[PDB]
């Protein structure tokens, strides 16, 4: 079933129960897994 | 087995989210959620005294050695018995230090005794870490570490402990000893501050905390009470370690030189600068 | 739901980070002068 | 003496010092009893010693210890596992039968005595020693329970002398029927108090101290144990409590 | 307002998530911060975040 | 149902159809069946 | 009016910049004299 | 009777054998003369 | 409320449906799985 | 549910494969006579 | 809430809804994640 | 002298109205003083 | 709440600028590039 | 009290006679003459 | 408000400078390039 407004859907507040666990925490721990890797990659070994 | 009053205290829970799936009382011991964890950690760990007993040499924990990696291999691994197999022992050790101090909370939340105990082992968690993680990650490789033994890391601390001249010139070290000899300074009178009142000499009526205030005010001029010397045991026994993990978090990684050469930063002062005085003079 | 949850980001973003990581692997694993895993014998 | 002699008067005279010491710490508590009132499995490799005579500080009798160990006080746990091991659960609500996280004991009717000829713990309206007579002075402020709601008003202090300390914080109810509560859990910051143990509609379940000035050693068991009762269960399961009971720092 | 079973609600527009939640609970998470998640962050996280263009030669 | 006194528990037949029916599984699969492992043992290899 | 607001407005800006930026990354990777770690080689 | 069936009969066998098998492997790996990958290194 | 007899809990009929389907099946779903897997274990590599 | 699905095997098996992954990274990436990426100098 | 039978819980037919997607295909595609990798590690370069 | 008015503390909401203004609004009398004296050190003496 | 003001926050505006000003000025008072103080010698 | 019974023989006595056995063996298995295990060839 | 006035504005503001002035003059007493009084010969 769909509603009316924005986002609806949405689906307020299915916009803050499913865009939070895997959208934020999925991409924030895709930023807590990617940034860290670089810190063994930036200098080993592009400098040669 | 359980005690006589251990009747009312028996209640399931304590553990967090999942249920009472792991909390079965095996005997006098507590096997909570971190109970079977330490069962997993203590079973593999006895083999780690026996592994480099066929790779390094001897089979007796007198000279059994799984050495730390070398100094320069980088941010990575090692050989094996000389680092690689050493690299596996720690996360069990520490993975077992952790599964113990935090299986206490499955008893702390289980009843209602305080959470200042997942903590007095965390100055032991922050005292064994400063020799396995805090040091050898930065100066080159995991080669800056001690061996696990009981006679191997002995001839590693003395005849191999004068790299910095003498370590007594190390001020916090010596303050983390101005903190350590004071532990049994206040266990020696507090472990005897409850002994001799029902057993005075034989027969006499028992003392109360007013005789405590005519024995210790009749001692050393300072009587902070009886709750001032359990704030005078947890003040003797946790901190001789952060003044030693600070005697070494700026020793070797910044000062791998003579700490006997540190006590010439004191004689250098504009007032008595160009002046040789005594002994020095 | 603004976007699709059990459709566009449970495996479709799993081929979004996967579509990036490996197409560059054969640029960094490659290169005529980096390697540091192939050139150890010669 | 010699190079090989003195390490033997030690592998022997002290090889039983974990043995002699353990029993001296295994006085109280032992013997081991089962989950009903029964001569249990055993004791251990360091069995309990037969006690010596104990003289008491204010003539409270020939209370030898280990002493009373049987089933005097009421216990109420419905035995889930008849086998010894798996835990037990209270009858109705666990904060009424007194079983689990909230513990107490039945003792003799003589409160803790000092040496002056008087009792140990008294309010500030039982010791005109230190008072209020300068500026504005805070002994009378509102409080808050674990339910995150106002609980009562504390306007007094139970004084101490030998330790110069404090043990309770007395609550003036709307009525006056006495209640009590411990001392170390507390966490006060500004102008209102916050306790994080019991909800603000479970404070009357804390016994009225038979006297508002006296604490008999019989009473001083549940009175500092009901808060421990709310440190285990509290609180299933969803919403506000998850943002209250968990997390935090201190 | 109350389900009787415990001490919260299902949904309803007003009253619920109105001025609770982000008001009282995790108020310590920021006050404690500005010194712990800001003070241990001046010579370590910056120690490895400049390396990006410079050591590339 | 709770108990009181010696030596419950106990008791019966929570001892008869239970404790008799599980302990011999630890006192046979390791008592006489452990002498069935003695097969490839008693001759291999005490005598060289 | 028309078009899509609960559909093709969060999916017309997710595979459109990725089809104008990350595919554009390949031409500034087509450098090996510039390039953000090939400077060591040239 | 008693013990468990919906609780502790599928888990007293999962990490229990992991506490008796996968950590028993470390004995047949404490070898480097046998070993299923250290035969060549002798 | 807790009951009385043998034995609880529980839970007849569950002496041959609970303590024989996930209890005696272990004497098979691994005890015999050992006997077949050991045909590829016992000979690797005790014989060099 | 016999086993616990969103408990024992959703974040407790992801580290159960993480259990046997990295401890062996300090045996096989180790070994005093292998390497095959480190010794690009000797 | 819980039943009495077996698995119950269970919980038929969630014993075959929550132990089919993440359990069966769980140890199946992990037999395609861990095993297919073996075929490039057996010999490069354990053979030295 | 702090942020607002009597009394503080304070306050409810608070924290959402205390630690967002001491680093930006308490720094609106500093960040604007910072804007200017940084453009001159975009050239002297970063490049010596 | 949970952040003092009559005791803690008053010292975080008066001298926080005093510190993070001169504390960064410390290491740049005698250096072989920027300078701009001890240049006054010729 | 003093001395009970039905727990010692299950987990303690089995490792008491064994404890009474263990500190005896590694000397008579290693005496200048006895041993009786390793020597069977010559 | 909040903090005390006659303990940070009258005399305690005077030690915001009393030792804060003697410190900067305890660095340049054994210094030649300035001095400006240590020598008064000519
Ligand atoms: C057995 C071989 C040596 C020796 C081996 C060692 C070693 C090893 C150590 C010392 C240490 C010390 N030794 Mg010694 N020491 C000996 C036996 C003694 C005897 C004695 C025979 O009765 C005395 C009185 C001392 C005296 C002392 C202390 C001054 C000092 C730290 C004690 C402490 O922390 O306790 C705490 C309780 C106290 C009452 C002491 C507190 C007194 C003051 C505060 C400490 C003065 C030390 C120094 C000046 C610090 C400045 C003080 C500041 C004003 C706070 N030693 C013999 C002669 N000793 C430790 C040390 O720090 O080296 C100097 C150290 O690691
Ligand atoms: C050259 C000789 C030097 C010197 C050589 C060294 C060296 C080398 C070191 C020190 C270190 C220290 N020295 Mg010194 N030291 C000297 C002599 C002394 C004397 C003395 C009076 O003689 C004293 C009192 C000290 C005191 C000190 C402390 C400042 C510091 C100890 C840190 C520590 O151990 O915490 C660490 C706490 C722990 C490790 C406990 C952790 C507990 C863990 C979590 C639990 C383990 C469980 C275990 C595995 C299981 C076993 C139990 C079984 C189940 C039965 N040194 C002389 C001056 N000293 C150490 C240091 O400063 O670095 C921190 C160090 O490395
Ligand atoms: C070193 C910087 C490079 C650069 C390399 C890139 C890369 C790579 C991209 C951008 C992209 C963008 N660049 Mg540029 N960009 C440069 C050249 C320019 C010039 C110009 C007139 O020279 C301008 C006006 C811009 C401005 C822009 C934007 C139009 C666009 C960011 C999203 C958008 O579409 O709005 N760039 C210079 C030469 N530019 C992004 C884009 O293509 O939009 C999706 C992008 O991925
Ligand atoms: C081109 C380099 C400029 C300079 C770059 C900056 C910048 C940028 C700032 C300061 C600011 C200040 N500088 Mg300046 N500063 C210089 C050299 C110095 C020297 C020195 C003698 O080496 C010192 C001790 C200082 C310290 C000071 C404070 C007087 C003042 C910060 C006020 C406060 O308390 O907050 N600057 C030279 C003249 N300085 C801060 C300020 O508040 O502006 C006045 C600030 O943002
Ligand atoms: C001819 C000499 C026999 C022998 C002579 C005896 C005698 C006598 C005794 C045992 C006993 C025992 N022997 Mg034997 N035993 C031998 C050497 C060994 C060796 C070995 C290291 O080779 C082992 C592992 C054992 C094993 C054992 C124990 C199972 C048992 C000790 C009981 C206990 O645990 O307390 N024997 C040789 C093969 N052994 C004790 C026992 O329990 O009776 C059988 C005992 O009295
Ligand atoms: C090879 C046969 C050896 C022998 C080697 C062993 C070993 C090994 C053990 C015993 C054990 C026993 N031996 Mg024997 N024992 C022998 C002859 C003797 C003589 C004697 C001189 O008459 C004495 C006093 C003993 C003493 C004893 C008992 C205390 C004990 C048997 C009961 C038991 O298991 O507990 N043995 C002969 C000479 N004996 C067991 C023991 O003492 O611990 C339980 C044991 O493990
Ligand atoms: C400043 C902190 C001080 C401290 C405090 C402290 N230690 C504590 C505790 C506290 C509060 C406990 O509660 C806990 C305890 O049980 O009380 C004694 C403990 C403890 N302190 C212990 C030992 C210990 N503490 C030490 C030191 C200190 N403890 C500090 C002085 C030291 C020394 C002399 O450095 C030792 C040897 C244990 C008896 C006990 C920790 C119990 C525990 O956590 O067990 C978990 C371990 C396993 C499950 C085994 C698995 C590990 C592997 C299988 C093998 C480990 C390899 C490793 C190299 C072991 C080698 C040991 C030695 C050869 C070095
Ligand atoms: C079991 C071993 C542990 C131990 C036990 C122990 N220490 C003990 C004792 C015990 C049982 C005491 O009974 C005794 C004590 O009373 O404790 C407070 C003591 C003690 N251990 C102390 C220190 C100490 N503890 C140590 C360590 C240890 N002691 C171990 C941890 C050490 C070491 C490591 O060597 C030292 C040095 C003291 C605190 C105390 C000893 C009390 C004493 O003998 O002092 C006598 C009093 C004086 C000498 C007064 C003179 C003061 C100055 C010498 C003169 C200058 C000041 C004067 C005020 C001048 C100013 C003029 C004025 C007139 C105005
Ligand atoms: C009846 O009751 C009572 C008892 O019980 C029965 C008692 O026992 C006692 C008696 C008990 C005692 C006397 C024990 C009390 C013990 C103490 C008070 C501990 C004493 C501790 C010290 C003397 C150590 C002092 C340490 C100092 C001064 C150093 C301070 C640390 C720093 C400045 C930080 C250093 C950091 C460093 C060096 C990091 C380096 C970094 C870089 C270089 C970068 C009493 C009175 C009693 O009444
Ligand atoms: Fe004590």
């Amino acid at each position: 079933a769909d509603k009316s407004d924005l986002g609806y859907t949405g689906l307020t507040d299915e916009q803050a129960q499913e865009l939070h666990s895997v959208y934020m925490s999925g991409l924030w721990l895709f930023s807590a897994v990617a940034i860290v890797a670089h810190l063994a990659v930036y200098i080993w070994r592009p400098w040669f | 087995a359980l005690l006589s009053f251990e009747r009312k205290y028996r209640v399931p829970g304590g553990t967090l989210v999942g249920g009472n799936l792991f909390d079965f009382w095996v005997g006098p011991f507590y096997v909570g959620f971190f109970g079977v964890a330490t069962f997993f950690f203590a079973a593999l760990g006895i083999i780690l005294i026996a592994w480099s007993a066929v790779l390094q040499g001897t089979w007796n924990p007198q000279l059994i050695s799984v050495y730390p990696p070398a100094l320069e291999y980088g941010l990575g691994g090692a050989p094996l018995a000389k680092g690689g197999l050493w690299q596996i022992i720690t996360i069990c050790a520490t993975g077992a230090f952790v599964s113990w101090a935090l299986r206490e909370v499955e008893i702390c939340r289980k009843l209602g005794i305080g959470y200042h105990i997942p903590f007095a082992f965390a100055f032991a968690i922050l005292a064994y870490l400063t020799l396995v993680l805090f040091r050898p990650v930065m100066m080159g490789a995991w080669g800056y570490a001690f061996p696990y033994g009981i006679w191997t890391h002995l001839d590693w601390v003395s005849n191999t402990g004068y790299t910095y001249g003498n370590f007594h010139y190390n001020p916090a070290h010596m303050i983390a000893i101005s903190f350590f000899f004071t532990n049994a300074l206040a266990l020696a009178l507090h472990g005897a501050l409850v002994l001799s009142a029902a057993n005075p000499e034989k027969g006499k009526e028992m003392r109360t905390p007013d005789h405590e205030d005519t024995f210790f005010r009749d001692l050393v001029g300072y009587s902070i009470g009886t709750l001032g010397i359990h704030r005078l045991g947890l003040l003797l026994s946790l901190s001789a370690v952060f003044f030693s993990a600070l005697c070494m978090i700026i020793t070797g990684t910044i000062w791998f030189d003579q700490w006997v050469d540190w006590w010439q930063w004191w004689v250098k002062l504009p007032w008595w600068a160009n002046i040789p005085g005594g002994i020095n003079g | 739901w603004m976007i699709f949850d059990p459709r566009r980001v449970f495996v479709a973003q799993g081929v979004f980070l996967f579509l990036l990581a490996v197409m560059i692997h054969l640029i960094l694993l490659s290169t005529p002068s980096y390697n540091w895993l192939e050139i150890s014998a010669a | 003496d010699l190079a090989s002699l003195a390490i033997y008067s030690f592998w022997i005279f002290l090889a039983g010092l974990i043995y002699y010491l353990q029993t001296e710490n295994m006085r109280e508590g032992y013997p081991l009893e089962n989950e009903d009132g029964t001569p249990a499995a055993n004791q251990g490799p360091f069995p309990l010693p037969k006690p010596k005579t104990f003289i008491l500080p204010h003539g409270r009798g020939t209370l030898t210890v280990p002493g009373p160990e049987s089933e005097d006080r009421p216990i109420a746990l419905a035995r889930t596992a008849v086998s010894e091991g798996f835990p037990h659960a209270p009858t109705g609500d666990p904060m009424k039968d007194g079983v689990g996280p909230a513990s107490w004991v039945a003792r003799r009717d003589l409160p803790e005595l000092d040496g002056h000829g008087h009792n140990k713990i008294k309010p500030m309206k039982a010791a005109a020693g230190f008072h209020v007579s300068a500026g504005k002075n805070p002994i009378g402020l509102p409080v808050r329970g674990c339910d995150l709601e106002i609980a009562g008003k504390v306007v007094d202090i139970w004084v101490d002398i030998p330790e110069q300390m404090a043990r309770f914080l007395e609550v003036e109810l709307k009525d006056g029927s006495t209640r009590l509560l411990p001392m170390q859990m507390v966490k006060v910051q500004s102008n209102r108090v916050h306790v994080n143990a019991l909800s603000s509609d479970l404070f009357a379940g804390i016994p009225t101290i038979k006297s508002p000035t006296e604490v008999t050693l019989l009473e001083e068991d549940k009175i500092c144990g009901y808060v421990a009762g709310g440190l285990m269960y509290a609180a299933p399961k969803r919403k506000s409590v998850v943002a209250a009971m968990l997390a935090e720092y201190a | 307002a109350d389900k009787t079973i415990f001490n919260d609600h299902l949904n309803t527009n007003p009253k619920t998530n109105l001025r609770l939640w982000v008001a009282f609970q995790m108020m310590k998470g920021a006050g404690w911060a500005g010194g712990v998640f800001f003070g241990t962050l001046l010579l370590i996280g910056f120690f490895r975040v400049v390396g990006r263009m410079l050591p590339i030669q």
